[PDB]
C-alpha cells in the first residue's frame, strides 16, 4: 500500500510530517 | 478498471493531499521507546 | 523586532508554498539567540551594578 | 568579620543560567481566506472561503443599526471580542503590545512608568554603625 | 465530506475539554490549599502559539 | 509566594492550542517579583532592628 509506504517514509523520532491517514492534511 | 478506484479506496490512499488547517507536526512513537 | 516581523511576513504565504524550509529554521535560531543574549546582558548589568 | 546571627533562610534568586530551548513552534494567527475540498468523492472542488469578521463586517453604530441578514455578522466573535476589549482596556499599553503578533515590546518585563525603583541603578546608601552620631534610613527618598 | 468535517469539530471540542480541566482545577486553587510548592523558572518560561 | 508561584507552575501544564500568554501570566510574574522584593526589604529591616 502506497499510503502505508508514505507514512513509513514520513515517520521518525524528530521529523515533522504532514500526511494524515483517513483525514485532511496540513496546509504547510 | 472503474471499480479499482472508489471513494473508499482514494479515501484510504495517501499520495493525495486531503490537508487540514493545522501546521503542527506531531511525532509517532515505537513500543520499545 | 526585525526578526518577528520577518516571521509573520513569511508566515503569511499562500498554500502551495507554505514550506518549512531552511529560512524558517534560521529565523527560529535568530529568535532564540536574541533572547538568550539579551537576558545574559540583563544579568551582567545586575552584577556590574553590584 | 565576626559571628553573624541570622534568622531567615529564604533564597535570593540568582546563579542559574539554563540554556532554554522549548518555545519552538510555529505561531498561530487569524487568517482571512482558507481552502478546501468539500466532498470526498469523484465529485471534488477546490474552493476558497473567506472568514466573517475579518474583512467583511463592520463595527456597530446607530446609522448602521438593525442588521442586514445578508451580511456576515459573526455574532459569537463579536460578543467575545466585545467582552475581551472590556477586559483588555484595564491593562497598560506595554502589556497590550505583548498581546500583538510582532515583537515591538521592551524585553524587560517591569515598565518604566510603573516601577518606583530605577532599573539597574547602582546607588544604595549604607550607613555604617558607629557609636556616637545618628543613624538613619531611606536616604533614597 | 460531512463525516470528515464532523471529525474535525469533535477533536476541537476534545482539545477544549483538555483546556477546561486545567483551568477549572487551576482557578479553584486557594492559598495553601493542597500540594502547592516552590517551582522555579516558570516565570522565565513563556512559550506561546 | 507559595500560592502564587505554584499557581503559575500548576497552570503551565497546558496543551498545544491553549499554550498561550494571557494577562494572567503577566500579572503573576509581577506578583512574584514584588513579593520577592517585600521579602528582601522586611529581612533588611529585621536586621536593623
Amino acid at each position: 500500500p502506497r499510503k502505508e509506504y508514505e507514512v513509513a517514509c514520513n515517520t521518525g523520532a524528530y521529523t515533522s510530517s504532514g500526511l494524515a491517514t483517513a483525514g485532511f492534511r496540513t496546509a504547510k | 478498471a472503474p471499480y479499482s478506484s472508489r471513494s473508499q479506496r482514494v479515501c484510504e490512499s495517501t499520495m493525495l493531499p486531503f490537508v487540514s488547517n493545522r501546521t503542527t507536526f506531531f511525532t509517532r512513537y515505537t513500543p520499545d521507546d | 523586532s526585525i526578526a518577528t516581523d520577518n516571521l509573520q511576513c513569511r508566515e503569511r504565504r499562500q498554500h502551495p508554498d507554505l514550506v518549512r524550509d531552511y529560512v524558517e529554521v534560521e529565523l527560529l535560531k535568530e529568535t532564540e539567540l536574541i533572547r538568550n543574549i539579551q537576558e545574559l546582558l540583563k544579568r551582567t548589568i545586575g552584577q556590574a551594578v553590584d | 568579620s565576626g559571628t553573624l546571627e541570622l534568622y531567615f533562610p529564604d533564597h535570593l534568586y540568582r546563579n542559574d543560567y539554563v540554556s532554554l530551548e522549548g518555545p519552538r513552534w510555529a505561531p498561530a494567527i487569524k487568517q482571512a481566506v482558507r481552502w478546501k475540498f468539500t466532498p470526498m468523492g469523484r465529485d471534488a472542488a477546490g474552493q476558497v472561503w473567506f472568514t466573517g469578521l475579518t474583512n467583511s463586517e463592520p463595527g456597530d453604530a446607530w446609522y448602521k443599526l438593525p442588521r442586514a441578514l445578508d451580511t456576515p455578522y459573526r455574532e459569537a466573535h463579536t460578543r467575545w471580542h466585545g467582552c475581551f476589549q472590556s477586559r483588555q482596556r484595564g491593562l497598560p499599553p506595554a502589556y497590550t503590545q505583548h498581546l500583538r503578533e510582532m515583537a515591538f515590546w521592551d524585553p524587560a518585563i517591569t515598565a518604566q512608568y510603573l516601577n518606583s525603583g530605577p532599573r539597574w541603578g547602582c546607588m544604595q546608601w549604607r550607613d555604617r554603625q558607629i557609636r556616637g552620631k545618628e543613624f538613619v534610613v531611606t536616604r533614597n527618598q | 465530506s460531512d463525516r470528515s468535517a464532523q471529525h474535525e469539530l469533535e477533536k476541537d471540542l476534545s482539545d477544549k475539554q483538555a483546556a477546561l480541566r486545567i483551568d477549572d482545577k487551576c482557578q479553584h486553587l486557594r492559598n495553601t490549599s493542597e500540594g502547592v510548592s516552590y517551582f522555579r523558572g516558570v516565570e522565565r518560561v513563556d512559550a506561546t502559539v | 509566594l507559595k500560592v502564587a508561584q505554584t499557581r503559575l507552575d500548576e497552570r503551565t501544564r497546558r496543551p498545544n492550542v491553549e499554550l498561550c500568554r494571557d494577562m494572567a501570566q503577566l500579572r503573576l510574574v509581577n506578583e512574584v517579583y514584588e513579593v520577592d522584593e517585600t521579602i528582601q526589604t522586611l529581612q533588611q529591616r529585621l536586621r536593623d532592628s
